[PDB]
């Protein structure tokens, strides 16, 4: 797979290492037998005590060495997938930080996280065991069955028989499941993404549905009779290879082709010796790579999953080379090809402005505000911030220059100080106490049983009204040039609102503010009105000139006494 | 194990049975297959080879044996395991929309994805793929062990010696590793929790520059789960270290004791040779030991997980039933309190609703005014106190009752991933079309099916991602009017829509055909249209409450709210 060996390039010499010393430690595995094989001849021989004690002592040590070669080389070969693993889930998360944001929202989380840990683990075969057992499984099996087979050619044909028995075993698990290896990883992701709603979207499950009509459950069931028949037929076949290439297997049918020969005048019992000893040493080789066929195919499907992701378009930042000003000229976006959702839009944000962009839900605001933070990128024209492209700034620079509210109160796993200074994590607590103070949320944070440490994990410590208070405290204390507030204080009471809204004009009277509202009572005094209908800018004005042309800002408003 | 017997079905103890005896009787056959070269060897080297048929026929015998007692308990080990995994998943699944929310830490929520997340095929291949191998190396040196007393006691005691010293590097294995694997399974779970946050934040992360792996949370937990991860290979040596010797100890044991009886003549030199491949496979079962042995300490872990998602706190519950299905039942609340931790949301909250009315609640932000509908929604349960419906106490009342009862609209409005009628429907899925299309129209969602171009089959995302704020406010909205159930329960619904979609959809909450009693958590003073009362809860109570037009002409609280 050209998606799988371009990432799996770094750990060629790796790779080739371990397929040699695994070469070397199956021939010092296979040495003690051989040298036990002369330990029993000369015991029948009645030889000289030292000699045999010399082929004793230095079979066991054998023993030993390989043992310890086998147990050290294992170390070695997974801190070696370790240090990949880790580099490589570093290399996916600068990827996944360049991304457009289509990728994610198309996507969910429950598919990045397959994508970051169980794609990444499922190489772990792939490179710590798949070459060392494919390598095993060559050369102990044709040493042992071509010394086997110089021994004694009767006994030598009749081991093929566990063997092609095993051959055609793997080969029809191999074909059987290659289907569900493929559908396996996607059901993982739905049930992924239908275990992470059914914990996060519990309270609609304990009203409308309940346990039993949940759609997770029944989807946990088909699950669970796609696992059946998967594993069925897998685990069917698993034993099966396992009863065939046992010690046991092998013993009996050496016993039942070699007793035979030794009771009639056709073999000496002498020449069994070999067979008994090292005829029933092969078969925990070729059982290591059958079992180890499906690993690679999870992980060939894995690195190609990979790094599919890892060529994806990555938001680049070209090098093609007023201050607080932000520019769109001709923007066009669309989520999807073939469906509009901003056409044409032409406005000029300046310093010490702000503007407030109103319209019918479903138009295109929060788009807007997303292309300025350049989450995802225009179709058509362009956006420059201070005069400079934003597909040119670089990301620093860019979220440098504009600080964002984005009417999705998300908070990360953290106290409230690690969410507070986000933006600025080495912020102190004065500032961060100062930001909280303007953010009008000091006052419910002082009340917490941590104080500013209070962790804010999962549907923890916060309600609605005060998500939101944070995030505004966050983008207070990021402290950009400018500004976008995509429905801040939607749930903030009047009380509440009327004094972050007194704290953003006090902190931002010369900076470039984009207020983002549907209460057009709260942008009265805006001194621009963008009103935009469907993705177009259908009326530009103050509140008094939209309210005498009589247009959609006229309906709107009307419409809002009820 | 000892978890997996509590976990095992009640119906499937039978077959668990079945098991035990079966894998107990494949070891008994394994080892006196091994064992059975002895006599076999030594009578096919003596001078009458004739009579090592008897013992070939004894091994062929003993072997197939082993094929149908192998491939059955495979087979018993292949149901048990899947049945373990149907019915532990189904009592996470029935048990989870029970447990108390206050379950729901961010390390419980961890656990229960993982556990759930163990739905996969490791979980399910728990006895073929751990267990069997497990229990047949353990006892296979044993077996042989005794096995080996036929033929001389003071070799079978010599093999016994080395099981001791197997079973001593497995239990210390175990303990030297355990402090470390515990590590590793931390930092991994919130490596899997960061990255979920990472992909879910990241309009948020990308804003604050915390995205990039130098300065992420993600990233630093990639680097705490890489340090976990290479501390268990190193600390995992002393296991690795301690089977090498235990099987070398053995090794020189058996072989020492061989030796020692056959120079003496106590054994011939053919039992002494067939003792050579009796050790070798006395001693596979050593280095399978030390393979399985990491297994282990995961298997345990997740049977920990998945015990702990079993054994946490159900709701209370009863079995009683409202006196009709469809009335409008009256709500009250008579001395409810609640808390969050330590934090007090309520004290003593009072107040009674009429059947059929509607009522409205508002107050400053951080109130508790969801927490008063996650009360009425037997969401919650007070610390102490009553919630009545209908005269009849949430706490006493029937699981399928109090769920069937209540339809709400929640303040941040959850969409589960799928189309747009599937979240339509989950209100009533029963409901014919005739329904589900007055259910939209009221909530002002076939406007979204003119302006969207898939219409109602619109795939949303993750939540409501995929929709816009207003969007996915409509579509809970018209989920909640669909459930026929007679309470309905409004949280701001006048969030994320303009002033022309909030307007009709403030109307069409209270022209709605059916008859209901009505709870409305709204924002705006029009936002309360057509509102019979009004509660006004201010530090968790009930400061005030009246009418809209009462309240105003009295000048109290109510009009100071609106006064900014
Ligand atoms: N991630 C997305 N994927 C696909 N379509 C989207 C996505 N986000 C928004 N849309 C669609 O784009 C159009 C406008 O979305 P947008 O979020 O810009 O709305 P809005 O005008 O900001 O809404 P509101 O005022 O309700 O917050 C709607 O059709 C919405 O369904
Ligand atoms: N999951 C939670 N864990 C701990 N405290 C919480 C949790 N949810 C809410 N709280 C606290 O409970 C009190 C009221 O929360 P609640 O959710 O009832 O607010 P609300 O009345 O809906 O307010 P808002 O207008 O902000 O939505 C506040 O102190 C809030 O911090
Ligand atoms: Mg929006
Ligand atoms: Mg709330």
């Amino acid at each position: 797979a050209e998606a799988g060996s371009r990432l799996l390039a770094p750990l060629k010499k790796p790779l080739i290492v371990s397929g040699v010393l695994q070469a070397l430690i199956t021939l010092i595995e296979l040495a003690p037998f051989v040298l036990l094989v002369e330990l029993a001849r000369l015991l029948l021989g009645g030889a000289e005590a030292e000699r045999l004690w010399t082929l004793g002592l230095t079979a066991v040590s054998l023993i030993g060495l390989g043992a310890v070669l086998a147990a050290a080389m294992t170390l070695w070969l997974a801190r070696v997938d370790a240090r990949f693993a880790h580099e490589l889930r570093g290399r996916l998360l600068t990827k996944l930080s360049r991304l457009p944001l289509g990728w994610f929202t198309r996507r969910g989380s429950a598919s990045t996280k397959q994508l970051v840990q169980d794609d990444t683990l499922a190489l772990a075969y792939l490179i710590t065991a798949a070459i060392p057992d494919a390598v095993a499984a060559v050369v102990a099996p044709v040493a042992v069955l071509v010394y086997l087979f110089v021994a004694d050619w009767r006994v030598a044909l009749v081991l093929f028989i566990p063997v092609l028995v095993y051959l055609v075993l793997m080969s029809v698990m191999t074909i059987q499941s290659g289907s569900k290896i493929a559908q396996a990883p996607r059901w993982a992701e739905r049930m992924g993404g239908e275990a992470g709603a059914f914990l996060e979207g519990q309270p609609v499950i304990r009203i409308f549905g309940g346990a039993a009509a949940s759609r997770f459950r029944r989807r946990l069931d088909d699950y669970i009779d796609f696992l059946v028949s998967w594993q069925r037929p897998f685990v069917g076949k698993k034993t099966l290879m396992d009863l065939v290439t046992r010690p046991a297997t092998f013993l009996w049918i050496i016993l039942v082709a070699g007793v035979p020969l030794v009771v009639t005048g056709r073999m000496d019992p002498v020449n069994l010796l070999p067979f008994l000893l090292l005829g029933t040493t092969f078969g925990a080789r070729l059982l290591g790579i059958g079992y180890g066929l499906s690993g690679i195919q999870t992980g060939m499907l894995a690195a190609r999953r990979i790094q599919t992701v890892l060529d994806e378009p990555e938001l680049v930042v070209r090098d093609r080379t007023r201050p607080g000003t932000v520019e769109l000229d001709r923007v066009s976006f669309e989520y999807r090809p073939g469906v509009p959702v901003i056409r044409d839009v032409t406005l000029t944000l300046r310093p010490g402005t702000v503007t407030a962009l109103v319209g019918p839900s479903g138009s295109g605001k929060s788009t807007l505000a997303a292309l300025v933070a350049r989450f995802h990128d225009v179709t058509q024209g362009a956006i420059r911030v201070d005069g400079r492209d934003i597909r040119t700034l670089t990301a620093d620079e860019l979220y440098r220059r504009v600080g964002f509210v984005l009417q999705d109160a998300q908070l990360v796993h953290g106290s409230v100080a690690e969410n507070i200074a986000l933006a600025e994590p080495d912020a102190g607590l004065e500032r961060i106490r100062t930001a909280a103070r303007d953010a009008q949320i000091h006052d419910r944070i002082t009340r917490m049983p941590d104080g500013y440490d209070s962790v804010l994990g999962a549907g923890s410590a916060l309600s609605g009204g005060e998500r939101q208070r944070v995030t505004i405290a966050r983008a207070i204390l990021a402290d950009t040039p400018v500004l976008v507030l995509d429905e801040a204080t939607a749930f903030a009471d009047p009380e509440s609102e009327y004094l972050v809204q007194q704290a953003i004009n006090r902190l931002t009277r010369d900076r470039t503010v984009l207020v983002i509202a549907h209460r057009l009572h709260t942008i009265t005094h805006a001194d621009q009105i963008v009103v935009l209908d469907d993705g177009r800018i259908v009326e530009v004005g103050t509140h008094d000139e939209l309210l005498a042309a009589g247009g959609r800002y006229r309906g709107l408003w009307d419409s809002g006494r009820y | 194990i000892r978890t997996l017997l509590r976990l095992v079905p009640a119906e499937k103890r039978g077959a668990v049975a079945g098991y035990a005896v079966l894998t107990l009787l494949s070891v008994l056959l394994r080892a006196v297959g091994a064992v059975l070269l002895i006599p076999l060897l030594a009578a096919l080297f003596s001078d009458t080879p004739s009579d090592a048929w008897l013992w070939l026929g004894w091994l062929t015998a003993v072997t197939l044996a082993g094929w149908v007692t192998d491939t059955n308990t495979a087979r018993l080990g292949f149901d048990l395991g899947f049945a373990v995994l149907s019915r532990t998943q189904h009592d996470m699944a029935d048990r989870l929309p029970n447990v108390a929310m206050s379950w729901f830490t961010p390390d419980n929520t961890a656990t229960a994805r993982q556990a759930i997340a163990a739905t996969g095929p490791e979980l399910a291949g728990l006895v073929v793929n751990l267990l069997t191998p497990l229990i047949g190396a353990a006892l296979l040196p044993a077996a042989i062990g005794v096995a080996l007393l036929f033929v001389s006691v003071p070799l079978g005691l010599a093999a016994l010696a080395g099981v001791a010293v197997l079973f001593g590097a497995l239990a210390l294995s175990g303990r030297l590793s355990r402090a470390a694997d515990k590590v590793a399974g931390e930092t991994n779970s919130a490596f899997t929790e960061r990255i979920i946050e990472f992909a879910r934040t990241q309009q948020a992360l990308r804003a604050a520059r915390r995205v990039e792996p130098a300065r992420s949370q993600v990233g630093s937990a990639l680097a705490a789960q890489h340090g976990a991860g290479l501390r268990l290979l190193t600390m995992q040596i002393p296991g690795q270290v301690l089977f090498s010797l235990a099987g070398q100890v053995a090794l020189i044991g058996f072989a020492g004791m061989a030796v020692w009886l056959t120079v003496r003549g106590q054994l011939g030199v053919p039992e002494a040779i067939a003792l050579i491949v009796v050790l070798v496979r006395y001693l596979e079962p050593f280095a399978a030991i030390a393979d399985l042995a990491p297994a282990l300490e995961t298997t345990r872990a997740t049977l920990n997980r998945i015990q702990a998602v079993l054994d946490a706190p159900t709701l209370p519950a009863g079995r009683r039933r409202l006196d009709r299905t469809g009335a409008a039942p009256s709500i009250e609340f008579d001395d409810v309190r609640f808390s969050y931790g330590d934090e007090v949301v309520l004290d003593g909250v009072s107040f009674t609703l009429r059947p059929g009315n509607t009522t409205a609640i508002v107050g400053p932000s951080g109130s508790g005014k969801t927490t008063i509908l996650s009360l009425i929604a037997g969401l919650q349960q007070p610390a102490s106190g009553r919630v009545l419906l209908d005269g009849v106490d949430v706490t006493t009342l029937d699981p399928e009752a109090r769920r069937a009862a209540v339809s709400v609209v929640f303040q941040h409005p959850y969409l589960f991933d799928g189309t747009l009628r599937d979240n339509v429907l989950v209100g009533d899925p029963e409901a014919d079309p005739d329904d589900v299309t007055a259910a939209m129209r009221l909530a002002r969602v076939d406007e979204l099916l003119d302006r969207l171009p898939d219409g109602d089959a619109t795939v949303v995302g993750e939540g409501g991602t995929a929709l816009s704020g207003g969007e996915r406010q409509r579509v809970s909205i018209a989920r909640a009017l669909l459930k026929p159930a007679p309470v309905l329960l409004v949280d701001e619904a006048t969030s994320a829509l303009d002033n022309a979609n909030e307007a009709a959809v403030v109307d069409a909450l209270t022209a709605d055909p059916r008859p209901r009693t009505r709870v409305i958590v709204a924002h705006r003073l029009a936002s309360i249209r057509h509102a019979d009362r009004v509660l006004f809860v201010e530090a968790g109570r009930v400061v005030e409450d009246g009418a809209i037009d009462e309240l105003l002409a009295a000048g109290g609280r109510f009009a100071q709210f609106w006064a900014q």
